């Protein structure tokens, strides 16, 4: 899981 | 590590374009995973995989949650600064 912003 | 901060401006979709990874109550250390193409973070060539983030626009992230940090950047508009650490 890796939140991209 | 090497403490460094870069002032990257937000894109058209209010997203500098950069992934992260961290937890909470055990892994509060948030870091960067990778970058996306056609992104200000990539085109600029500063923040990307390997560099551990520890700040944003002057604020501190070392302790916040993944969702917290993510929303933090998405909230900020304009010249967004990111204190990354070269490892």
């Amino acid at each position: 899981e890796s939140v991209k912003i | 590590t090497v403490p460094g901060k870069v002032t990257l401006q937000k894109d058209a979709q209010n997203l500098i374009g950069i992934s992260i990874g961290g937890g909470a109550q055990y892994c509060p250390c948030l870091y960067i995973v990778q970058v996306f193409d056609n992104t200000p973070a990539a085109l600029d060539g500063t923040v990307a995989a390997g560099d551990e983030i520890t700040g944003v626009n002057g604020r501190s992230i070392k302790g916040k949650t993944k969702v917290e940090v993510a929303k933090m950047i998405q909230e900020v508009k304009g010249e967004v600064t990111i204190h990354y650490n070269k490892l």
